């Protein structure tokens, strides 16, 4: 959960800001902005 | 102050002989558009009261202007009365109104107008649309002023400064730890070690190339679970390398600092990013395109060429950039304010905004850049209307002088920098001599070029034309047959051997075979079958004959011939290079470009966002049958359409409907804002600096240094001229090279005696040069809107003229004693003054009225007073030099463009059958079409220039409403009016490729003899 530029998440959280999680592999990336 | 003084005048004077050519020949041709063109541009369709009134139909008359609009666009009709112009919609008449098209600006009907519009031929900006427009009004047989206008002029004097250019450079350079058994263990190096590298990067671009926009979503996981196993396996090799190689040693070299790079951009997008519009880091991989340069010796040379452009010669490639900079900055502060103010003005009706402003400073660098691509004159009609004029007018002249002279002298100097450093017996005698006799050859000739003409014919009227058909049915019959026992009577006579190890005679082997294969499938069943009509529309390339038994055509051919290894090398890195622009398109911009549209009446209507935002919405909004959900034709949606894409921007034709879909594209499924994606005008500013400067300097650098290597090789001129053009070429330079004159023995006799003297003065000569002077001014000040009172002016000064040129001819005749007949020039000068004089009886004959009298040929009377300024090719030296490099060229010249024609011819005859039945969309009209071969001729005339091929080509490109109609009731042979995507796209693509070559050719064959 809100992981920074980590490419983390893999579970039922999100991430907090500028931050979802990806599709077949699970990770939350810099999505909204820049990382 | 004086060292700069001195640059200027030195690099004025480097130029001062072209820019006086490229002014004369201007306004000659000014002259010349101004005196046959004059108001018929302000020839709209006014409607008429077709049905009576019981009253009076004009009581108001101030608003009775019914114009009707060219479909497909806000535009009025333009029209013409002639037979060869175009015509009225039914219910409506041709008349003189009082405004010009685009914004009152484009005009022949005075000398300043018929300059600006001389001069945006000559830069070739939108050339097409003023020739559209002329041919429309004027008629179709005046084509001839713009083949003049761009093949002199245009062509020729880009050639002369390209050259004069080259020349300035080239006198430029003429002046000038039990870790480390595991660390051994490495051993990188190895057979196929780089190779299994050079693998895996081939390998893993192909799998980019497959990525498009309806790709299923196990295609999808099936390419990224590739790309996931490419990035550990690059990872695997750089960590093996790092722990191999020693801490320093591996991090000292660039091209692993590269790889470096890349895979740490790999690992840092591929789960720190997403793809939103940040594909462009996915498509970062395709980078590492770059290691095969090694093995690669043309891709070794483009990357040098992008090096010497950043490194040595960043000295002139960081001058382009700040003066585009500059040129943005002073255009955003001067201009931004009115082009927001006044946008209504400049938009299209349905944008509150114009495509392409000067609001921002991001839209203002991207109108310099579209000026040094070489499209200013539509952006300067906007900034002129909304902002002041003078200030418009200076900014788009300035920048397009000045920016484009860079450009070039940055790529030349890149071009130097970059690349210089029994009884069967007697039978077979009977047939040799029969086949080597000189009643054998021209016969032969005569019958290709009589099987040549003979396509022309077969157009969309042959039908129209009943006996025509049979005609040319039978003319082509007989053709074939006798060109198949031609070819019998050569295999009797010389041996099979002989005959298939030509690099000739094996094309006519092949020509005969499509003729007689096409003939016999008539004969046969199976004649109508769609393998057949493909064999049938082959008939096309049947000219080619003639380039086999013309030996102009043979040597040009052959010295073309003789580059094409480097030519397919040059095509191969070229294409690469533009597969990483491809695939990086396609994953910005797959499937983003569809949208919603309103088809009203063949006018296609942006539905706004408040109504539509998505296919779905559009669709639940579909109360009219005309809310449709179609895609941009010229798609970054698979990779072959991400090229014809690639290829649109770098031809700069088809480019801002490639611009504007990218920009405003949102997303997959969604109704395209304005501007959403701003920024992909980045995108398009470094695919075509890239892909358009470097590739092109390095096809040129690498054509050039082939054909030096010919033309070293065979230490002749004969590159591309023949022996008896070679005696021809001689007997020229024996004309140039008579530097003593003898003498005029001076008349003793009192008659003549002083009037010779007199004559021969240098006040007399002086006199006669400011005399012609005054009269180009005086026919130079000539409007449309003019009184009869300046008419009558202008004729009876035209008369003194002619009076005053006559007598002058005259005394020199009486005076000079048949030595006036000696020189060239004073022939010529007869000449100019006997054509002057017959025009003004002639014009006064017809004025008494004998018959009918049409003023398009008092104009075109009129033009033979051209020889009055004609004659001042004597006063200017420098031009009397590069007209003498011009008629020095002609022999070349005439084999290269016979050979263009050629092309033009077989393409011409491939289009009037392959796209008859097309819809006039947006450059096809019921004139610039192919159903007939004048028609066909024009549109390639047009797209040899490459001007107008995407507009030629959408039409085609149509496969289904709201664009075409499948099954049409009429043209029921190409399923209606919808044209063949891949035909068209074959067709478009490789004319303008093969006339891009044969174009360079004219221009290395000229430049080469302006050199000697
Ligand atoms: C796409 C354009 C790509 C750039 C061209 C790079 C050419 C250099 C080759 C890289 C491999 C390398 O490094 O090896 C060659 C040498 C250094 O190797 P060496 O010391 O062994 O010799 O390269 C060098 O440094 C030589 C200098 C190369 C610099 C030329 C490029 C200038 C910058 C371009 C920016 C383009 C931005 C595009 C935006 C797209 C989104
Ligand atoms: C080298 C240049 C290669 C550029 C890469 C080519 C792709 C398009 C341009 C680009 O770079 O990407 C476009 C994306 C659009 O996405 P966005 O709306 O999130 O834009 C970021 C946030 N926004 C809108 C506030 C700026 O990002 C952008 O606009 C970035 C716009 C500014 C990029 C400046 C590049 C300057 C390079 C100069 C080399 C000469
Ligand atoms: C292609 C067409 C023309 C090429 C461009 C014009 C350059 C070649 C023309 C010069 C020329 O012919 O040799 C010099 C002529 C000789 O005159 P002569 O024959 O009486 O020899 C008798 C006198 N002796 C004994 C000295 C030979 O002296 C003259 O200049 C008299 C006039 C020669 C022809 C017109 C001059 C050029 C004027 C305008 C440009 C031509 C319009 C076409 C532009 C290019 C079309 C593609
Ligand atoms: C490289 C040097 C460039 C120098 C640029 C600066 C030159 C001096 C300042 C600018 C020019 C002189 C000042 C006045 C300019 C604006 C005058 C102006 O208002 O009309 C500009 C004209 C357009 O007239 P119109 O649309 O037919 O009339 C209105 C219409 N009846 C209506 O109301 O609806 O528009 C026209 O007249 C169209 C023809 C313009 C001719 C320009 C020729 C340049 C050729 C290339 C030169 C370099 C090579
Ligand atoms: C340097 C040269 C740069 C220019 C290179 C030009 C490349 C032109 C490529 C051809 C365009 C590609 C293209 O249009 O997509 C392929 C097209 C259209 O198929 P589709 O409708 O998307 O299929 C839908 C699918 N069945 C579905 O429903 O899911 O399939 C077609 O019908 C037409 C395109 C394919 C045939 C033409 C190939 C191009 C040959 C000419 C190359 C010119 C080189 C010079
Ligand atoms: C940009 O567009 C605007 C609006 O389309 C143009 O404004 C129009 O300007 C003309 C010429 O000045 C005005 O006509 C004149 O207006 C007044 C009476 O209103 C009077 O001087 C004259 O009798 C004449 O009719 C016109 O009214 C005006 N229209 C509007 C809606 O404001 C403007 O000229 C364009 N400007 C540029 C720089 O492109
Ligand atoms: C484009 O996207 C979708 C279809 O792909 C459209 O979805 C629709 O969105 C509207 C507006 O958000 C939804 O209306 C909703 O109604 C009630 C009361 O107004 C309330 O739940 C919401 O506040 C909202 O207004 C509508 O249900 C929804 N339709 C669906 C989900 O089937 C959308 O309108 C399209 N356009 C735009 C501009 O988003
Ligand atoms: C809104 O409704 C209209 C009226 O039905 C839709 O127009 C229809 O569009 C479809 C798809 O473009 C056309 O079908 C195609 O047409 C030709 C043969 O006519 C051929 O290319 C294809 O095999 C296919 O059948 C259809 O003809 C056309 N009908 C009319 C009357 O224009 C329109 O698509 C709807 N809009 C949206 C956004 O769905
Ligand atoms: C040359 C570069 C290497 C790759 C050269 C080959 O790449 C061709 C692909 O772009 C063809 O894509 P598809 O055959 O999947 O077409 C699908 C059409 N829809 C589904 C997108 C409409
Ligand atoms: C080697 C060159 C071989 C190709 C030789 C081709 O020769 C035929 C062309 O000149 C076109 O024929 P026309 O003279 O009928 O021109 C058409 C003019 N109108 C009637 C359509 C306006
Ligand atoms: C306008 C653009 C297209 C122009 C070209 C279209 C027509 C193609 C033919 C043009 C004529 C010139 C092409 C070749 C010129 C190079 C010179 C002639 O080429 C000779 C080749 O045909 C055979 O090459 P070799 O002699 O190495 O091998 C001989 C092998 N056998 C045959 C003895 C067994
Ligand atoms: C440096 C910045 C200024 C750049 C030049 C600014 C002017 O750009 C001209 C280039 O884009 C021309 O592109 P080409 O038509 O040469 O593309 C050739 C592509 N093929 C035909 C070879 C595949
Ligand atoms: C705005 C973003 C996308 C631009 C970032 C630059 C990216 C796209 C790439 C394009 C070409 C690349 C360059 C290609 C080659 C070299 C030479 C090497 O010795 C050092 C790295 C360097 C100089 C690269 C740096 C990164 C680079 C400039
Ligand atoms: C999608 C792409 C990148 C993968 C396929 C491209 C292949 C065919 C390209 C990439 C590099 C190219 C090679 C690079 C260098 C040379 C050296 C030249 O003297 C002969 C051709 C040859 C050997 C090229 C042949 C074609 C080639 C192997
Ligand atoms: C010898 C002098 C006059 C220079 C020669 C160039 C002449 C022909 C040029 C210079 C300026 C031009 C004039 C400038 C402005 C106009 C107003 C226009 O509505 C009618 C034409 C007219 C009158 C132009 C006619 C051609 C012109 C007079
Ligand atoms: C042997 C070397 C040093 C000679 C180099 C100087 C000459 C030959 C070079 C320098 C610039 C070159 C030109 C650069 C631009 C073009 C336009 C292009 O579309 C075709 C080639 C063409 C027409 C080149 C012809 C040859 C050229 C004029």
């Amino acid at each position: 959960e809100c992981r920074y530029w980590l490419g983390g998440c893999s579970a039922g959280q999100t991430c907090c800001k500028h931050l979802v999680c990806s599709r077949r592999h699970g990770w939350c990336v810099w999505d909204g902005t820049f990382s | 102050l004086k060292v700069i003084v001195g640059a200027l005048i030195h690099s004025v004077k480097k130029l001062a002989d072209v820019t006086i050519l490229t002014i004369f020949c201007l306004s000659v041709f000014a002259l010349v558009g101004l005196q046959l063109f004059k108001g018929n541009l302000k020839n709209k369709c006014v409607k008429n009261d077709m049905a009576v009134n019981e009253t009076t139909n004009y009581s108001s008359h101030r608003k009775p202007d019914i114009y009707i609009n060219k479909r497909g666009t806000s535009d009025p009709l333009l029209c013409g009365n002639g037979s060869d112009s175009g015509h009225c919609p039914d219910g409506y008449i041709c008349l003189k109104t009082s405004d010009n098209p685009d914004f009152n600006y484009t005009s022949f009907d005075s000398f300043a107008w018929a300059f600006l519009s001389l001069f945006r031929l000559m830069t070739q900006d939108s050339w097409e649309r003023l020739y559209q427009q002329t041919l429309r009004t004027s008629g179709k047989i005046y084509m001839i002023f713009f083949v003049l206008v761009i093949f002199l002029g245009s062509f020729y004097l880009v050639n002369l400064i390209l050259a004069v250019v080259t020349m300035a450079y080239e006198e430029q350079n003429q002046a000038t730890w039990v870790k480390l058994k595991t660390i051994l263990f490495g051993l990188v190096t190895d057979p196929f070690a780089e190779l299994t590298i050079t693998l895996c990067i081939v390998v893993n671009t192909i799998f980019m190339a497959m990525e498009h926009h309806g790709m299923s979503p196990t295609f999808e996981a099936m390419l990224q679970i590739g790309n996931i196993v490419f990035t550990i396996f690059f990872t695997a090799e750089m960590v093996f390398k790092i722990i191999a190689f020693d801490p320093y040693y591996y991090f000292q070299k660039k091209w692993n600092i590269f790889d470096c790079i890349i895979v740490t951009v790999s690992l840092l997008e591929l789960g720190v990013a997403k793809k939103g519009s940040l594909s462009v880091l996915r498509s970062f991989r395709l980078l590492r395109v770059f290691k095969l340069a090694k093995s690669w010796p043309t891709l070794n040379t483009l990357i040098k060429i992008i090096g010497n452009s950043v490194g040595a010669l960043g000295n002139l490639t960081i001058i382009l950039a700040i003066i585009v900079f500059v040129f943005a900055l002073v255009g955003k502060q001067l201009l931004g304010e009115n082009y927001r103010n006044n946008r209504k003005n400049i938009s299209a009706p349905h944008e509150d905004w114009p495509r392409w402003h000067m609001h921002d400073f991001f839209h203002s660098f991207l109108i310099v850049f579209r000026i040094l691509c070489g499209e200013w004159i539509e952006n300067m009609w906007a900034c002129m209307e909304v902002g002041q004029k003078s200030i418009c007018l200076i900014l788009f002249l300035t920048v397009m002088v000045l920016g484009n002279l860079v450009v070039l002298n940055l790529f030349i100097a890149l071009l130097l920098n970059s690349f210089s450093a029994d009884v069967g017996w007697q039978v077979r005698k009977t047939c040799y001599r029969i086949v080597e006799h000189s009643w054998f050859e021209s016969f032969i000739i005569f019958m290709i070029l009589l099987s040549s003409g003979s396509l022309a014919f077969e157009d969309y009227y042959l039908d129209q034309k009943p006996t025509v058909k049979a005609l040319l049915e039978y003319t082509d019959r007989v053709f074939t047959f006798i060109f198949v026992f031609e070819m019998l009577l050569k295999w009797v006579a010389y041996g099979f051997k002989k005959y298939f190890t030509n690099a000739w005679c094996w094309l006519d082997f092949l020509i005969v075979n499509i003729s007689l294969i096409s003939l016999t499938a008539k004969i046969l069943e199976y004649s109508e079958v769609a393998p057949i009509k493909a064999l049938r529309t082959l008939r096309a390339l049947r000219p080619l004959r003639a380039l086999s038994r013309f030996e102009g055509m043979r040597v040009v051919v052959d010295a073309l011939v003789g580059a094409i290894p480097s030519i397919m090398n040059v095509l191969l890195v070229c294409l690469i290079f533009w597969l990483i622009f491809s695939i990086m398109g396609v994953n910005l911009f797959a499937g983003k470009f569809w949208r919603c549209i309103n088809y009203t009446d063949g006018e296609f209507s942006l539905v706004p966002l408040s109504i539509v935002n998505n296919k779905s919405d559009c669709k639940i909004q579909n109360s009219t049958g005309s809310f449709f959900w179609v895609n941009v034709k010229v798609n970054f949606d698979n990779v072959a359409m991400g090229y014809l894409a690639l290829l649109q921007v770098a031809t700069f034709k088809g480019w801002m409907d490639i611009m504007y879909a990218a920009v405003d594209s949102r997303e997959v499924n969604m109704q395209p804002k304005w501007e959403d994606n701003v920024y992909m005008y980045l995108y398009f500013v470094i695919f075509i600096i890239f892909g358009g400067f470097f590739t092109l300097n390095l096809f040129v650098g690498v054509i050039i240094d082939n054909f030096n290597q010919q033309k070293k090789k065979l230490g002749g001129q004969d590159i591309f001229m023949t022996e008896e053009q070679k005696k021809y070429y001689n007997a020229m330079k024996k004309l140039g090279s008579k530097k003593p004159q003898k003498p005029i023995p001076r008349p003793l006799n009192k008659f003549q005696g002083f009037v010779f003297d007199i004559v021969t003065r240098q006040a007399f000569d002086i006199t006669i040069m400011v005399l012609i002077c005054l009269n180009m001014i005086t026919m130079m000040v000539e409007t449309d809107d003019q009184s009869e009172e300046k008419t009558k002016i202008l004729g009876k000064i035209n008369q003194f003229f002619v009076a005053v040129f006559t007598g002058e001819c005259v005394m020199k005749m009486f005076a000079l004693r048949q030595y006036y007949f000696t020189n060239g020039w004073n022939v010529f000068d007869f000449i100019v003054v006997v054509l002057s004089i017959a025009s003004l009886i002639f014009s006064a004959i017809l004025k008494s009225l004998q018959s009918y009298f049409s003023p398009t040929l008092f104009r075109v009377i009129r033009l033979a007073r051209i020889g009055r300024i004609l004659r001042l090719i004597r006063a200017a030296k420098g031009i009397r030099t590069l007209l003498f490099a011009l008629m020095m060229s002609l022999p070349a010249l005439f084999n290269i463009g016979l050979l263009l024609f050629l092309v033009m011819f077989i393409y011409s005859i491939f289009g009037m059958s392959s796209f008859p039945h097309v819809r006039w969309e947006a450059g096809i009209d019921d004139m610039f079409n192919f159903q007939t071969f004048a028609n066909s001729m024009l549109c390639l005339f047009q797209i040899t220039t490459s001007a107008g091929w995407d507009g030629l080509l959408s039409p085609i490109l149509n496969t289904g409403p709201p664009y075409c109609d499948p099954n049409l009731p009429n043209s029921n042979g190409t399923r209606g009016d919808c044209g063949s995507p891949a035909v068209g796209i074959i067709f478009f693509t490789t004319y303008i490729i093969i006339s891009f070559l044969i174009v360079v050719n004219m221009y290395i064959a000229v430049i080469l003899e302006n050199f000697n």
